[PDB]
């Protein structure tokens, strides 16, 4: 493991590589209490224990708190100068879309107030859409809040468009379908998962609550804590609940009946599980309160591994897109590990 | 399924798990429990300890700032609470207890006691007594019929009476009983342990005919007025008779219960048989065998039955209403026979739900309102679900098989 220090009056709320993008998946950023910070992983001569170290690059100032951050594929790099487009939730309950040139912002967009979330936003997401052409048609945001509602904002060529979908509960999580951008999922609070098309009822909705194996009874509270999609195609999804219980359900042939496959993680997952970017059957999840890290494959491969303990609190994590380094924030800091059997 | 069950635990509402007020009285509850109704219209619970050493009385409607009174006993009763009685007299609870010594016990609760602040009780409150020698023939089995006379009844097959002269003292008055000379029958023994034709229920009718019921189900009735048995039924003759097995009934239980002048006898022919004729003059009469709708074997045993004045059913063609509480372990039975004409030959068996929505939905997942996630939230969600008094007495279960709390997050004690 390397640890590199964060700023000594920067809090820590989000951390998140950006993968979604090529050009730029050595860029890291971390929103905190007054921005978001850009840092650059280079492989040094090092030794090739961790071959993998962490540049700090440099620090967008936005003067309140970063909660949640994604990076979107309009990312770019020239020489040198750093092209940034970020999606993130601020303060004031306003969901904002960010663009930069390194720590300058050049522009911004903000949706607020009554025409925004109506209470707490609990998640957004990024993907950009093209025409026939292949020209920047749209970039679209995702969020989903306490509100009950699911907002979706399109920022096109003619300017932005405004959609809002009611939610039977509050929405906790949302993520676009990789390789097709026209089908989305959000989660419920209540464990409801929703796929959607958001080009177009909406077309499916899946439930872990029911599902509960209760060899072991998952508890009375079983707050669902994430819904992801895997693969590359986004062939499959996966749910985990803040109780460490988890399901996964691939789309492919013939009929089907139940979910493909279910467990249960050796702790709470209070900030849900991290799919690995390039082994569909493991992802990652925290003990986020005593810094601990389970690796859970869904064949049970895994047999209980726990690569990561911290002696103290972690606050996010993500893998980098390489799959055998993972960089984790913690309250006053940001850590690259890596295991070596992924390599 | 015409009715649905409601379950009512009496503390939910509160953080106490017991009554501040309880008092303890000792003198020199989960085996048996019931309700009974007095003069001020408010309802008593009592309960007798599996051991039949503890009577606890609360008031159904003001449970936890009521008063509980548990009565400590100095030994268990001759045959748990068949050897127990509880009625109001005058502004009292009465109760007697035969005794496994032989001791017959009297309790004398005022009704003012029963719903005061007091932690104290004046006055005699309890009288020990030694009327008979129960020693030589044991009882099983004790019937109230007035506050000065009840009888007996012994596991030889034998009744004693017992008069009050003043307002403490008992007599036995035997009745005549030549039932014992079949013992001249090669097929008998006074000596022998089996063939006893003990009584296993009883009813009082219009304040004169005593009704039982035998081990092998004979209706026998005794005249009060004259101490002399006046009938003696054989219930079973009637139907088709079963040289293979009849179960003679092998423990007192609510076999039969009378409204005015039916009477519905439940007999054993796997376990399914209302018998019910009518009382009249004393002349008892049958009507009709009606069998029960039981399967899975049926494993099913009698708790309680209570026979009725007619309820607000989906079929207005009534005429009486049989309410059956049947048991096997602890999940419950509850049923309604409908009686639709004075012939109970035209009836109909009505069932309903015997476990309450609250536990269907957390057996079968079909609760979406609870809320999910954390471990302490589960934690939240079970206390407020369950109840202080069940949520102690399961943390209680837990370390007494040393099964202890991990950290904030296990979930494997959780599931526990």
């Amino acid at each position: 493991s390397n640890q590199y220090q964060l700023p000594l009056n920067v809090r820590p709320y989000t951390t998140t590589w950006c993968s979604q993008s090529p050009s730029c998946s050595n860029l890291l950023a971390i929103g905190h209490d007054t921005g978001i910070t850009i840092y650059c992983a280079s492989e040094e001569q090092t030794p090739g224990s961790t071959g993998l170290t962490l540049q700090e690059l440099f620090t967008i100032q936005t003067g309140l708190p970063t909660l949640h951050l994604s990076f979107s594929s309009s990312c770019s790099y020239s020489e040198p100068v750093y092209s940034l487009f970020l999606a993130c939730v601020c303060q004031d309950n306003t969901v904002r879309l960010i663009i930069t040139k390194n720590e300058t912002i050049i522009t911004q967009h903000v949706l607020g107030g009554k025409s925004g979330h109506h209470n707490f936003v609990n998640d957004i997401d990024i993907a950009d859409v093209y025409s026939a052409d292949n020209r920047l048609a749209e970039q679209v945001i995702a969020s989903v809040g306490d509100d009950c509602t699911l907002i979706i904002w399109r920022l096109t060529d003619e300017g932005p468009i405004l959609a809002g979908y009611p939610l039977s509960s509050p929405g906790i999580s949302v993520q676009f379908r990789p390789s097709n951008p026209n089908q989305l999922i959000v989660g419920e609070r209540n464990g409801n998962i929703r796929i959607f098309d958001w080009t177009l009822p909406w077309l499916l909705t899946l439930n872990t609550l029911p599902l509960v194996n209760t060899c072991h009874s998952s508890g009375i509270a079983s707050s669902l804590a994430n819904v992801r999609w895997i693969g590359s195609d986004g062939s499959g999804i996966l749910a985990m609940c803040k109780s460490g219980a988890w399901l996964r359900w691939n789309l492919f042939g013939p009929k089907n009946l139940l979910p493909n496959v279910q467990g249960i993680s050796l702790f709470p997952s209070l900030l849900g599980a991290c799919p690995h970017p390039r082994y569909m059957d493991y992802f990652a999840t925290a003990h986020s309160q005593h810094g601990l890290i389970q690796l859970i494959n869904t064949y049970e491969k895994d047999s209980n591994s726990i690569p990561i303990q911290l002696g103290m609190p972690i606050v996010d994590f993500c893998w980098h897109q390489d799959g055998s380094h993972l960089a984790i924030a913690t309250e006053g800091s940001v850590l690259l590990t890596r295991l070596m059997g992924f390599t | 399924a015409c009715l649905s069950r409601i379950d009512a635990n009496l503390l939910q509402y509160y953080e106490k798990p017991e009554p501040n007020n309880t008092v303890d009285l000792y003198v020199s509850g989960s085996e048996y429990s019931n309700c009974l109704l007095l003069s001020n219209s408010e309802y008593i619970c009592y309960h007798f300890s599996s051991r039949s050493t503890l009577l606890t009385f609360y008031p159904l409607s003001d449970a936890y700032h009521g008063k509980t009174i548990n009565i400590h006993l100095p030994n268990a009763s001759m045959n748990q609470r068949y050897t127990l009685t509880i009625q109001e007299v005058e502004q009292q609870l009465l109760v007697n207890v035969i005794l496994k010594d032989g001791s017959f016990l009297t309790l004398q609760l005022p009704l003012s006691f029963l719903f005061s602040s007091a932690n104290t009780l004046n006055g005699e409150w309890f009288h020990l007594q030694n009327p008979y020698d129960f020693t030589v023939r044991v009882p099983h089995f004790l019937f109230y019929v007035s506050p000065q006379f009840s009888v007996v009844f012994l596991e030889d097959g034998g009744l004693l009476g017992l008069k009050k002269v003043d307002g403490v003292h008992y007599e036995p008055l035997l009745f005549n009983d030549n039932s014992y000379l079949k013992s001249l029958t090669r097929f008998f023994s006074r000596s022998s342990k089996s063939d006893y034709d003990s009584v296993i229920s009883c009813k009082l009718f219009h304040e004169r005919y005593l009704i039982v019921l035998t081990q092998n189900c004979h209706l026998k009735i005794w005249d009060l007025t004259s101490f002399t048995l006046i009938q003696d039924y054989d219930m079973v003759s009637q139907s088709d008779s079963d040289p293979s097995h009849f179960r003679k009934v092998e423990a007192v239980g609510e076999y039969l219960s009378l409204y005015n002048n039916t009477l519905v006898t439940l007999l054993p022919l796997e376990n399914g048989l209302f018998q019910m004729g009518t009382l009249l003059v004393l002349t008892y009469t049958f009507q009709n065998n009606i069998p029960t709708n039981l399967s899975a074997s049926a494993i099913w045993s009698i708790v309680d039955l209570v026979l009725t004045r007619p309820l607000e059913l989906n079929v207005e063609a009534s005429y009486l209403n049989l309410i059956v509480l049947w048991k096997s372990g602890t999940a419950s039975k509850l049923q309604i026979l409908n009686v639709n004409d004075e012939s109970f030959k035209n009836y109909e068996w009505i069932e309903s739900v015997n476990k309450s929505l609250v536990d269907l939905q957390s057996e079968h997942d079909l609760d979406i309102v609870t809320k999910t996630g954390d471990v302490e939230r589960g934690f939240c969600n079970l206390k407020s679900r369950y109840g202080t008094q069940i949520f102690e007495r399961a943390q209680q279960i837990l370390s007494e098989n040393k099964i202890i709390m991990a950290h904030n997050e296990d979930e494997e004690y959780l599931a526990n």
